[PDB]
């Protein structure tokens, strides 16, 4: 048997891990304080991370990457990437932006005000892409897997969180047309089930109305911008040749303009999924992140590029 | 006698010509119209540096040496530059067109048709010749002339000359000054023909001698005068021993018998030392162990490769200057008490010495430094092979797609010679594996 | 050594002579065709372009070529017009009238053998030709169909020379004529076989780029063709000065072209400053002129050339730069396929300069538009008349339109390969 234990109650994605690793019936699970664990299911806060890899006889894996925290922050990931010269104050796919502590449309964020007067202080992108019918503004989520190897996996769907409300160039004070949470939104539901539109149909609307597909006007950029994020920090947070080892799942959040120009507007470190995917999602983590290091008895994408210059 | 006839090939090749003439021509005291008032012997003799040179009547003194490039623009600088008066017109050899970057080319359809022509004024130079030793040839792995027109030659010399020896000084490709995508598959062209025909070679990476430049002699980007200039210092060590005496001088050929253990293994290593500049030499006078040493450091080799990794099958020192036994003997031994040398087990690890009294020179507004003393080693050891694979990867990528093989084709060639020639380095990189593992 | 230059039809005789115009002055060769400039460089290369007559005259070595007679004689009063060897105009009477088959098989056929005699002339005299570059659009009736006849000849009296095009591609925002998807299927079905080059210049671009960018409210054909020469003048800077480099026509097509069809360039300039901001500019998307962004596809190829006085150090750095952040759009499978060139003399009116030619499978997006609207003409037969009058079949179409789609497909397929 291996055996792993669950720290953090409120994570969907490994509670539906943790019963598939038990129906599995090669795992056992013991309670929250037992240090004779080959796997940790973490807390998001405070995880202690100098407690991992001190235990004679067991491999320990850990579901989260010690330091990635500086990517998934607003101010941490201005900083990063004004600072780093892979990605530099010049990078073209993420919007200007301004740290501040306590067309000039801006944006204030870290509760969100908009507007043209007056944290970080970020470029308002005024030019969306709008679907049609509805004149309506839409987010990108995409799911990415790093595994202990540093191996960069994309699952193969995405979801747009759109908005049901057309947007609206001469209202930013009103924040139903301007901001497409799932929240905020519960007209919902009118077009499309729960706002959410999946890669089938999405990928139809762009050969029926663009005469292109998602594939080539879009996912290039996507993959571009997450291998360029993760290379960046490899060297500050890979568990190569170190005592116990990580895996992490991440949400990266994409912006489209109206040009088919791609731009990141977040990484989440502890993500949800849409619901009608968890089931294979969480499959796909079990048979890559925790059964190649733990053997018992494809639905991503590598990411992987050397060109030779 | 003992008499050798140089043959540059190419834009690289003739320009390495000019450095290194211009070069010999400083040493031996010869003037640009080939005055030489030192040599007292009018018309001919049997000097060390007739070698190189043979003398007419009127007192000129005139390299033994053929210029041929398929297109006129480079040697037409040399018919009218510094060194005119040097050369025989019928030395200097052009046609029209050139290659284009196309081992195809330079091997077939423009190569055939000024092949016979520079046979024969090659015949014309080895008939002033009372004991003939071999041939140098240089040239680049990368251009198309220095790839094809250079193999059809060798296969033709080694027609009409036999087992005459014929020696190389190749100029390996790099992506800082390189022009074109499709060097790698020249490079493997060139070096699946010529194989058999060559009986050593001494390869010159690009990349290497760029970053001596920029690092030793703080040149922010370093032009094709300054590589060629360096070079030819290289080259002069190596051949002293043929155009000086000496009591404690070492013949070339006799290095050769050490240097090649089997007729495949044939590619030395070279480092020289010491490379700096004016300002940096200046109340700085370099002792014989501190460029001894500077031998092995992997940042003065000519080749990209590190011979920490692999194993020595011998190693030579070629002393020139004010240089003495005593310091020799004693700088070898703090190196054998303090470095990683390791021999296969099938051979000697005595280092072997020779040393030319004629000190370095260098040339009038250069970026080097004149010294009293310096050294270059060549070494054989397995280590080298590193080159050939990172050559071997970029000719598969490409090769896996056919990229640009249409170019070939249309000249004539077939993929068989493609994958034929790709065998052949596979082959090679597996000898290399093969002599380094111990007896049994 | 000696380039022989053709312009067919209104457009191609029209950038013809702007090319002439601005190089003309870069070489300080007046009207008259004499020199009088300040630096033996203009004169190393000038034979590559230009003839030396009595009186050390210089004398483009170029060919004018169109069915209307009229535009002979606005070349002719055209600043630079009394340059030009007058038995080198060949024109016709008739027009076509906008119609391809005109072009190609009947009216352009009877005029041909004229144009061989001047094209034979000026080849026999050359030390030795390195080929041709004709200037024409491919949306109007003789340009397109008499040019790729021409072309088409050309090749069977010189099969072993460099063939090289710039090529205008129609766009509804200039010309409102509605056969010129028609014109432009057909003439790219020739082009895929018979040239080793081609510069696509797309009037989409040129139009968005004058609207938006240098503000011009109602842009006209100057403005238009003010771009295409700066471009034009860029890309043959390196054969046309003396400069490190020594090439010729066929070592460059050895350099950019992987696979024979696969011929078709974007090209762009910057800016329309420091050498950062040249490179950021000229890789940007609203810089290129054909209407196609890079970051759809990847680059097989790509040339860089600077105009100017500047650090070449600082000029490696930032091409690696830009190489290392954007290294997913260039195929992994060949090495060392960005070449860049430094050129010391500035374009008249610049401080500093770039051209780009770029290889990329994102020109599928040009081919896809022009496609769509031939479709939308075809599958009703509309218009078909004006070309079946002239002895064409409807399968001539067809396979032109096939041909098209096969180029797409194949873009796409080099777009999606991998290493392992
Ligand atoms: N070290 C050195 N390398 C050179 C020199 N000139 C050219 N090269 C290198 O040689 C390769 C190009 O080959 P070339 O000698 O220019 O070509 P070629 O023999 O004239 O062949 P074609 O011009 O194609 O007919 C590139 O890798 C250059 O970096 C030189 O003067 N010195
Ligand atoms: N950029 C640019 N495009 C032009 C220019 N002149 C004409 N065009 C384009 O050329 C296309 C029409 O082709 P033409 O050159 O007029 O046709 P042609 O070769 O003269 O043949 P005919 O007029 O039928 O005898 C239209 O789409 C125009 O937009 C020009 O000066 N600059
Ligand atoms: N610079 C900008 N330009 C245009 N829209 C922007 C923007 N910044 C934010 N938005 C909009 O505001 C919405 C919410 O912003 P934010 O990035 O804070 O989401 P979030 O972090 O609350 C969701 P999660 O945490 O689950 O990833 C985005 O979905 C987007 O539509
Ligand atoms: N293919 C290609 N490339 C060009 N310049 C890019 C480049 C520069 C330096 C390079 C290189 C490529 O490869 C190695 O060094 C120009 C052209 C051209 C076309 C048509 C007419 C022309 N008249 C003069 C030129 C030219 N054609
Ligand atoms: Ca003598
Ligand atoms: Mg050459
Ligand atoms: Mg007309």
């Amino acid at each position: 048997m291996y055996t792993f234990v669950v720290r953090d109650e409120n994570s969907s994605v490994y509670a539906e891990v943790s019963r598939l690793l038990l129906a599995t019936g090669q795992w056992k699970r013991l309670r929250k304080d037992n240090p004779r664990f080959n796997l940790m299911l973490g807390e998001r806060n405070r995880l202690p991370f100098g407690r991992l890899g001190h235990e004679p006889g067991l491999v320990q894996l850990v579901n989260y990457y010690r330091g990635a925290d500086k990517l998934c922050r607003k101010a941490s990931l201005v900083k990063l990437i004004k600072t780093s010269p892979e990605l530099s104050e010049s990078c073209t796919w993420f919007p200007e932006s301004y740290v501040i502590y306590p067309g000039n449309v801006w944006i204030a964020k870290s509760g969100i005000l908009i507007s043209s007067e007056a944290h970080v202080i970020q470029k308002y992108l005024e030019k969306p892409l709008l679907l049609e019918p509805g004149h309506r503004k839409f987010d990108i989520r995409s799911w990415v897997l790093v595994d202990h190897l540093y191996n960069i996996y994309l699952y193969r769907e995405g979801v747009l969180r759109t908005s049901s409300e057309p947007y609206n160039s001469a209202n930013f004070q009103d924040k139903t047309c301007h901001l497409t949470n799932h929240c905020i939104q519960k007209n919902y539901g009118r077009y499309e089930e729960g706002n959410e539109m999946f890669f089938e149909e999405f990928n139809q609307y762009l050969m029926d109305a663009l005469n292109t597909t998602l594939e080539n006007s879009i996912l290039l950029q996507i993959k571009h911008i997450i291998r360029s994020c993760l290379m960046c920090i490899e060297p500050a947070i890979s568990t190569k040749h170190l005592h116990y080892q990580s895996f992490q799942l991440f949400g990266f959040d994409f912006m489209v303009d109206e040009e088919l120009k791609v731009w990141l507007i977040e990484v989440n470190g502890a993500p949800a999924c849409a619901q009608k995917l968890y089931a294979e999602l969480c499959q796909g983590i079990v048979d890559v992140a925790i059964s190649s290091v733990f053997p018992l008895a494809s639905i991503f994408i590598k990411l992987h590029h050397h060109h030779h210059h | 006698m003992r008499e050798c006839i140089s043959i540059h090939v190419g834009q690289a090749g003739v320009q390495i010509g000019n450095a290194c003439w211009e070069l010999y021509c400083l040493e031996h005291g010869i003037q640009p119209d080939g005055q030489m008032p030192s040599d007292k012997t009018i018309g001919g003799g049997d000097d060390s540096f007739n070698t190189f040179f043979s003398e007419t009547g009127a007192g000129k003194h005139v390299p033994r040496a053929v210029f041929v490039d398929l297109e006129p623009t480079v040697i037409d600088e040399v018919r009218t530059g510094t060194y005119r008066q040097l050369f025989h017109p019928e030395q200097l050899i052009t046609g029209k067109e050139d290659a284009a970057n196309n081992y195809a080319r330079g091997h077939y359809t423009i190569g055939k048709e000024i092949i016979d022509l520079v046979l024969d004024r090659i015949r014309k130079l080895a008939d002033q010749c009372t004991g003939l030793q071999g041939f140098l040839v240089f040239h680049s792995f990368g251009g198309g002339t220095g790839s094809g027109f250079t193999s059809l030659l060798m296969e033709r010399l080694s027609v009409d000359y036999g087992k005459k020896s014929k020696l190389e000084f190749s100029i390996y490709p790099a992506p800082q000054v390189s022009t074109a995508v499709v060097e790698p598959y020249n490079s493997i062209l060139t070096t699946h023909t010529t194989l058999e025909h060559s009986d050593c070679a001494f390869m010159v990476d690009n990349e290497a001698i760029y970053d001596i430049c920029r690092r030793n002699l703080d040149i922010e980007r370093p032009t094709y005068t300054n590589l060629n200039r360096l070079i030819s210092q290289i080259v002069s060590s190596i051949t002293a021993s043929l155009r000086f005496d000496g009591a404690l001088n070492v013949d070339l050929t006799e290095f050769q018998t050490n240097l090649v253990p089997y007729p495949r293994i044939h590619f030395p290593l070279a480092t020289y030392a010491p490379v700096i500049s004016a300002e940096k030499a200046y109340h700085e006078q370099l002792s014989v162990a501190e460029i001894t040493n500077a031998c092995f450091e992997p940042a003065n080799q000519m080749v990209k490769c590190d011979p920490r990794h692999g194993k020595y099958m011998a190693c030579c020192l070629l002393y020139r200057g004010d240089v003495v036994p005593k310091d020799v003997n004693a700088a070898i031994a703090t190196i054998k008490t303090k470095r990683s040398i390791q021999f296969v087990d099938w051979c000697p690890t005595g280092f072997k010495v020779g040393i030319n009294y004629q000190p370095p020179t260098v040339v009038p507004g250069g970026d080097l430094a004149k010294v009293q003393r310096a050294v270059c080693m060549l070494s054989n050891t397995t280590a080298i092979a590193e080159a050939w694979a990172r050559l071997d990867h970029k000719f598969d990528l490409m090769y896996a797609k056919r990229a640009f093989v249409h170019w070939y084709v249309g000249e004539g060639m077939e993929e068989g010679e493609f994958s034929e020639a790709r065998e052949d380095m596979a082959a090679l990189e597996k000898d290399y594996e093969e002599v380094g593992v111990d007896s049994v | 050594r000696e380039i022989v230059h053709i312009q067919a039809g209104q457009c191609g005789n029209q950038i013809g002579a702007k090319f002439w115009e601005v190089i003309s002055d870069e070489h300080g060769i007046d009207p008259t065709g004499s020199y009088h400039g300040d630096s033996d460089l203009q004169l190393e290369r000038i034979n590559v372009y230009y003839n030396e007559a009595a009186g050390n005259k210089y004398v483009p070595r170029a060919i004018l070529v169109d069915l209307e007679p009229g535009t002979m004689d606005s070349v002719r009063s055209g600043p630079f017009g009394q340059i030009f060897r007058p038995d080198n105009f060949v024109f016709g009477q008739s027009g076509a009238g906008n119609n391809w088959a005109k072009g190609h098989y009947t009216e352009g056929a009877e005029l041909v053998d004229s144009v061989l005699d001047v094209v034979r002339k000026e080849s026999e005299s050359c030390d030795c030709l390195q080929g041709f570059q004709l200037t024409h659009s491919l949306g109007g009736g003789t340009g397109s169909g008499m040019g790729t006849l021409l072309i088409s000849k050309i090749r069977e009296e010189y099969p072993d020379r460099i063939m090289n095009t710039f090529s205008v591609v129609p766009s509804p925002k200039v010309s409102d004529t509605v056969v010129e998807p028609y014109n432009a299927t057909l003439s790219v079905h020739q082009l895929v076989e018979n040239t080793d080059e081609t510069y696509c210049i797309d009037n989409e671009a040129l139009y968005d780029i004058c609207f938006r960018t240098l503000k011009l409210t109602t842009p006209t054909y100057g403005d238009l063709n003010h771009l295409v020469s700066a471009t034009m003048s860029g890309v043959t800077t390196c054969l046309r000065f003396p400069g490190q480099l020594n090439a010729d026509l066929r070592k460059l097509a050895v350099n950019m072209v992987p696979f024979p069809r696969l011929h078709f360039f974007m090209p762009g300039f910057a800016p329309l400053l420091t050498v950062p901001e040249l490179t950021q500019q000229m890789f940007d998307a609203k810089n290129m002129m054909a209407a196609c962004d890079p970051r759809h596809g990847r680059y097989l190829t790509v040339a860089a050339v600077f105009r100017g006085r500047m650090s070449m150090k600082e000029v490696d750095e930032q091409m690696l730069n830009v190489q290392n952040k954007n290294s997913s759009y260039f195929v992994e499978w060949i090495p060392n396929n960005v070449k860049t060139a430094v050129c010391d003399i500035p374009p008249r009116g610049l401080k500093m300069s770039a051209t780009f030619i770029g290889n990329s499978t994102a020109i599928q997006e040009l081919f896809k538009r022009i496609s769509e609207q031939f479709t939308a003409m075809f599958r009703r037969k509309a218009f078909l008349h004006w070309y079946t009058g002239e002895g064409m079949d409807e399968m001539e179409f067809t396979e032109a339109e096939s041909n098209m789609n096969d180029l797409v497909s194949e873009y796409q397929q080099y777009q999606d390969a991998t290493a392992d």
